């Protein structure tokens, strides 16, 4: 792919998402997701293999039915309301079907099955755009219409979502996979505070795109796919997988690490609407992605593994891509804790 | 994250579609242009909450101009009743309802 | 001649099911040119020429690419038809039926509720008794396209010209 | 709700103008000028009460006025005009370019034998004031009254008692 | 769905034990349909005939649960003149818990389930009884 | 969404006009200080990972880490201030506007009250 | 509402259970894909001409054409599977599990 | 109605020449007969084998050609507009824009076939 187009595509994708961010019509809302799916599948396809096609095809045809499902949800609205703005949805039935449509473009499970397919197949650098600036049009429409949505809904989504992002992390050893669970996982913990406070599911938001772009260039900058690739990164280069400990130390949500904030938080917000038994379902059901997370720090820092001999020629060459934002994000997803109060410059 | 440039900026890129109350071309009125209208500047500014409930008699006429539920289910009504009537011979339709009186111009 | 809009929409779910059922494209072919062409009519009866006109145009020349194709991708040695396969016969079979069962319970019972709410009467009621003038109130809406909606048109065609952007990417190898 | 008040059937009764719509093209233009009064006040009233049963007694008007025009053509211009409106009827769109030799002879008799000028282009669509005596309605949507706006914001901003209290931030 | 919910809790503890035993069996047999289902979806099964036996299965083995559970909790606060006690839903759920060991034939499931089945409607229990809200409606 | 549908608030607009009737926060701020340490720790960081002495080497990056997250800091905390006193003043607008809602108690002393005994035996 | 409008609602049903319900090929899938679109657009087309909404007219013409960018979308894909497989048959798109 | 009524009668007579022509003439069929064509010769493989399409870009992107002319169509109406700076300007973008789409597909071998 010539570097002027794949810049036009990317392009693309971030003039839908703020396309679907900046209208206040349904339509052009609906065109937004259509022009980020348009330029989101050659640049999930950037590089052409079999597992590539069938990743893109997997992904265009979840998007395509989730955007044929929102699209007949916004037609329904205006057929029982005569209104076309992102406002408080006049039909339960449309409400519904947006939802599930909504629920389906963000991966929140039972909608979940092609995340951790479409994410595997693609390559980290597309890995990292899928799960971290696709989830931006899908969660702002969310947020616009948190007054009109079910709460039981969301919140079964949500509880759901974070069980099976949780139990699907513990079975895997691809790492694009356990990022891939680990996403739904924190999308379910960002969808549950929709109903009751949005300005928190920004909090997550903004935390757990941190985080994951500080995972991602970190195993960029390994060049690591699996568990087995990712433990010889020790011996070569250890603070790149001293920091991934670090980072996936604060993706358990373990303090005093930045990934405390959007939990506590979270809890917070959902125990000031008498909602008791849910956030500790919640926080109980986070361990599990904390158990696989502290399994991958065990392979890759804690604990060392073989290397093969072949890393000796590889000790002399240092790295020649340099990722100017990595270290800003690392630091920012570990030390943040002490400025949760910033919470009020998101309102 | 609803980031409102068009308020900001001033540019009006999609609020000329979002109602059917809004300038048309040549003037063409909508359907229900006044109960749109009169739900319009009754919930301005109150907030959603309040327009929910204050601004409900409005919504209620508004909605039942678009889909003319309640009107389609009298005069459903009145059909059934009109036939069960012809049924038993208890009614007789009026000439100019039958076809035999030429309509006014 | 009264319910001319229900017959036609009754066509449109029985090509629905038809290419619903999936039998050969070929034939799913069919069933979406049909389903089209009584879409057209429908909106044609409730005043949208051009739309009708629209929908039937370009459906008509989509299905052809995907004839071609169904004739170099999807072509089995033993293409097969509603009466071909035990599962795609009962597929159509049960759309048949559901279609049948829906329409029947909405006539001889006038206020039916399955999700929605939908009246018996016919479908002249809901018509407006308003004079357009010497105007084609859907033709003057659609040409405002390029007066007032600027910004769609300038989405619309960058969308266009970026997905023959993505078309020849995704076609490369 | 309440019950439709509908004027009864006698009072929207009026001597209909049991002309053909060619007849009518025909006399179109001398009929905007002549009948322009009893005409444009009509509009105003539809425009302005948005309701068709506060403006019959103005619509019998119109017809009255509008009889009043066609008994001036038959008693002056009546054969003539019998001659432009049976050309324009044979078109099926009742063109007037087709018919400018009998549009001639129907204008020449009527500015003679009635003194009337047919309007020039661009005249019979300009807008026009209208001065009646019927007061303005103040309620034509009979709108409800509009609910009491929110309380409007205060004065001056000051700092926060103690900073952000959020658990053991102490500022 | 609330439907099944309010024919079953309109019924009050310790009374029609009958008809509470059968509104308990008709929502355990939604969730095994609805499990029955999910599991043809996912895992799909060889044959028709293989597709109705795994419904069956699973529909009776959930509908078994549901009528255990609630004849013990109704002859439970029946028998020791207790309704709002959250022990009887303890001993039902532990029943259904050795009724679900006892369809898939083992014991250490049987046990397991009697114990976390049992807290679980212990839990639903006291939440009937204090107001707990599993789904709390927005209200900061 | 509380603040989010405030009556004259601009959109995209980080520190509004009003915003400037409260006191600037202090350069001497413990949480600017911890965000200029944030900063520095990114340069450390950034130091390790192209691998060059982390203690000395890109003082000049060091020093734009630093000065770049001061600034971005003490725009922060100047809105997240001006956030909080617009949640404290629209609270203390709503309880003056409604004192049905916000009725004052009496005060009872301990003397008076009776509060139960739990004896630990 | 009237009928044809519930018509057209259970033909938009039953476009989309087709197109949940693969049996074999991926072009049928994108046949129900087009199905759902030309249904949404008979619906919103209906709806709109009812109300008068005129300057809401355009917006069908706009849903058909990102329908047929996204039929466009998926014939590319198509042809993809096709020549990395030799068939379109969905079965083919197995390497990606979980 | 009377669009209806010649479509009717077109479909009509059609489906009745089918028919004369099926039932009139004297019919004697054998299997040979109605074998398929291959100039004399039997055929080796069947029809209904998979044929390669060396223009399915083509195709693809005449797709996208045909909503373009699907867009372009309303234009003898936008010309009656009041804003006919804004309808020209915005007509020429669509027409520029198919032009570049159809100049990327010819300069980057789109257009060219196999």
């Amino acid at each position: 792919m010539n570097p002027i187009i794949y810049t036009t595509l990317i392009m693309t994708v971030m003039s839908g998402t703020m396309l679907v961010m900046i209208s206040s019509h349904w339509l052009l809302i609906w065109i937004g997701f259509e022009m980020n799916l348009l330029a989101m599948i050659p640049v999930l396809m950037k590089n052409f293999n079999p597992r590539a096609t069938e990743a893109a095809t997997k992904y265009f045809l979840t998007q395509a039915t989730a955007s044929m499902m929102l699209m007949m949800a916004i037609i329904i609205n205006l057929l029982y309301s005569g209104q076309w703005t992102i406002t408080k949805m006049f039909n339960p039935v449309a409400m519904t079907m947006m939802t599930m449509a909504l629920a389906m473009k963000l991966g929140l499970s039972p909608f979940h099955f092609w995340v951790p397919e479409v994410t595997q197949g693609i390559s980290l650098q597309a890995g990292l755009l899928l799960l971290t600036w696709q989830k931006l049009a899908p969660l702002s429409v969310l947020c616009q219409i948190s007054q009109s949505i079910n709460p039981n809904l969301m919140l079964t989504m949500a509880m759901l979502s974070i069980l099976i992002g949780g139990w699907g992390g513990l079975n895997q050893t691809q790492l694009r996979k356990i990022m891939a669970y680990s996403s739904i996982a924190h999308m379910g913990w960002m969808t549950a505070v929709l109903p009751y406070n949005t300005t928190m599911t920004i909090l997550n938001l903004l935390i757990y795109i941190t985080m994951t772009l500080a995972m991602f260039m970190l195993l960029i900058h390994s060049s690591a796919t699996t568990t087995l690739s990712l433990s010889h990164t020790w011996n070569k280069m250890p603070v790149i997988t001293s920091l991934m400990m670090v980072t996936l130390l604060s993706m358990g949500g373990l303090p005093p690490l930045s990934g405390f904030m959007p939990k506590w938080m979270i809890i917070q917000e959902m125990t000031k609407n008498e909602s008791i038994i849910m956030p500790t379902l919640m926080a109980m059901t986070a361990l599990l992605n904390l158990y696989f997370y502290m399994r991958l720090a065990y392979s890759s820092s804690l604990t060392m593994f073989p290397s093969t001999n072949n890393m000796k020629m590889k000790w002399q060459f240092e790295h020649t891509k340099q990722m100017k934002l990595l270290p800003t994000m690392i630091v920012l997803s570990t030390l943040v804790l002490p400025m949760t109060p910033a919470l009020s410059s998101l309102n | 994250p609803f980031f409102d440039v068009q308020k900001r900026l001033g540019l009006d890129l999609d609020r000329w579609m979002t109602i059917q109350s809004a300038e048309q071309p040549h003037k063409i009125p909508g359907r229900c242009h006044a109960f749109e209208k009169e739900w319009i500047e009754c919930a301005h500014g109150i907030g959603g909450i309040r327009a929910e409930k204050e601004c409900k008699i409005e919504f209620d006429d508004f909605v039942e101009c678009l889909l003319r539920q309640k009107t389609m289910k009298r005069l459903s009504a009145i059909k059934r009743q009109r036939d069960k009537l012809i049924k038993e011979g208890k009614y007789t339709p009026p000439p100019h309802h039958l076809g035999k009186e030429d309509p006014r111009p | 001649t009264m319910y001319i809009a229900f017959i036609l929409s009754t066509i449109f779910v029985i090509g629905f099911v038809g290419f619903s059922s999936k039998p050969s494209p070929i034939y799913g072919g069919l069933g979406l040119i049909v389903s089209g062409g009584v879409g057209c009519g429908i909106v044609l009866n409730f005043g949208g020429s051009f739309l009708g006109l629209m929908v039937f145009l370009i459906y008509l020349g989509g299905m052809l690419v995907v004839f071609g194709y169904t004739t170099a991708m999807a072509t089995e040695m033993y293409p097969e038809v509603w009466v071909s396969n035990k599962t795609v016969f009962g597929a159509f079979v049960s759309g048949l039926m559901m279609e049948f069962c829906m329409v029947y319970y909405a006539l001889k019972e006038e206020e039916v509720e399955i999700i929605f709410k939908f009246n018996g009467l016919g479908d002249w009621v809901i018509y407006d008794t308003g004079d357009s003038g010497f105007f084609s109130e859907e033709a003057m809406g659609i040409a405002a396209l390029y007066s007032y909606g600027t910004w769609l048109v300038i989405v619309t065609g960058w969308s266009l010209l970026i997905g023959v952007v993505v078309i020849m990417e995704i076609t490369r190898g | 709700p309440g019950i439709v008040e509908l004027p009864t059937l006698e009072d929207l009764k009026v001597q209909e103008v049991k002309v053909s719509s060619s007849v009518l093209k025909a006399a179109a233009h001398h009929y905007g000028a002549q009948c322009d009064k009893p005409n444009k006040e009509f509009m105003l009233c539809r425009w302005e009460e948005k309701d068709p049963r506060r403006c019959l007694e103005e619509g019998k008007l119109v017809n009255q006025c509008a009889l009043d025009f066609f008994r001036q053509i038959k008693r002056h211009c009546a054969e003539p005009f019998t001659e432009y409106w049976t050309c324009i009827d044979y078109s099926g769109l009742q063109l007037f370019r087709h018919c400018r030799k009998q549009q001639a002879k129907f204008d020449e008799c009527v500015l003679d034998k009635l003194g009337w000028v047919r309007p020039d282009l661009g005249e019979l669509s300009k807008v026009t004031k209208v001065k009646t005596d019927r007061p303005l309605p103040e309620n034509p949507y009979h709108s409800r009254a509009r609910p009491e706006p929110n309380p409007e914001a205060e004065g001056d901003l000051k700092p926060a008692k103690h900073g952000s209290r959020l658990f053991f931030w102490t500022m | 769905a609330k439907t099944l919910l309010h024919k079953y809790s309109d019924i009050p503890e310790g009374t029609e034990c009958h008809r509470k035993a059968y509104a308990s069996t008709s929502i355990g047999g939604a969730t095994g349909l609805i499990v029955s289902a999910y599991s043809i979806a996912l895992k799909p099964p060889a044959s028709f005939l293989e597709g109705v036996a795994r419904t069956g299965r699973y529909t009776f083995t959930s509908a078994a649960i549901g009528a255990i559970f609630g004849l013990t909790s109704c002859i439970s606060a029946q028998v020791r003149e207790k309704p709002d006690d959250p022990l009887n839903y303890f001993i039902g759920g532990c029943a259904g818990g050795l009724t679900l060991g006892a369809r898939t034939r083992s014991y250490g499931i049987g046990a397991a389930a009697c114990a976390y089945m049992g807290l679980t409607a212990a839990l639903v229990k006291m939440g009937q009884l204090e107001g707990w809200q599993v789904f709390a409606e927005p209200k900061v | 969404t509380m603040m989010s549908g405030r009556p004259g608030r601009v959109p995209l607009q980080f520190l509004p006009n009003e915003a400037r009737s409260l006191p600037p926060p202090k350069l001497t701020d413990p949480r600017l200080v911890y965000m200029g340490f944030l900063g520095y720790c990114s340069g450390l960081i950034d130091n390790a990972i192209r691998r060059r002495p982390v203690v000395s080497a890109g003082l000049h990056r060091q020093l734009l880490y630093v000065t770049s997250f001061v600034f971005f800091g003490y725009y922060l905390l100047k809105r997240q201030d001006y956030m909080y006193a617009l949640r404290d003043h629209d609270m203390f607008a709503y309880v003056k506007s409604h004192p049905e809602d916000f009725p004052e108690k009496d005060k009872k002393t301990y003397g008076e009250i009776l509060e139960e005994f739990h004896p630990v035996r | 509402m009237p009928l044809v409008y519930m018509n057209i609602i259970m033909a938009f049903a039953i476009a989309l259970a087709g197109l949940l319900m693969y049996r074999s090929h991926l072009m049928s899938s994108l046949l129900c894909l087009e199905g759902m679109m030309l249904s949404l657009f008979i619906m919103s087309t209906l709806i709109i001409l009812n109300t008068h909404f005129t300057l809401a007219n355009m917006m069908p013409i706009i849903l058909l054409v990102f329908a047929a960018c996204e039929a466009a979308l998926g014939l590319s894909l198509l042809v993809m599977v096709s020549n990395t497989y030799g068939t379109d048959y969905v079965q083919n798109l197995n390497l990606l599990q979980c | 109605m009377n669009i209806m009524l010649t479509l009717l009668t077109n479909v009509t007579l059609a489906s009745l020449l089918v028919l004369i022509a099926f039932w009139l003439p004297q019919l004697n069929a054998y299997s040979e007969k109605t074998s398929p064509y291959e100039c004399g010769f039997d055929p080796m493989g069947s029809a209904r084998l998979p044929f390669s399409m060396k223009f399915f870009l083509v195709a693809i992107t005449f797709l996208l050609f045909d909503l373009e002319i699907a867009l372009l169509l309303p234009l003898p109406w936008a010309s009656q507009t009041n804003n006919l700076k804004t309808m020209l300007t915005m007509a020429l973008f669509l027409l520029i824009l198919l032009a570049a789409s159809l100049a990327y597909e010819w300069t980057q071998k789109g257009l060219e076939w196999a």
